[PDB]
């Protein structure tokens, strides 16, 4: 199971 | 900068572009958005993110 990916857009 | 896939990764958009856990990427530039990399793979370019990558510089 993968990391949660970051929030891509500052 | 040398960079390696850690997880799969699936793009979600344009800007994005794909690997899988294993993946050599050239990294392209890193100045921009602290959590993701621009870099180069299969005769593309595009971001991907830094927790499902280790960089090697």
């Amino acid at each position: 199971v993968p990391p949660p990916v970051p929030p891509r857009r500052r | 900068m040398e960079a390696i896939a850690k997880y799969d990764f699936k793009a979600t958009a344009d800007d994005e572009l794909s690997f899988k856990r294993g993946d050599i990427l050239k990294v392209l530039n890193e100045e921009c958005d602290q959590n993701w990399y621009k870099a180069e793979l299969n005769g593309k370019d595009g971001f991907i993110p830094k927790n499902y990558i280790e960089m090697k510089p």
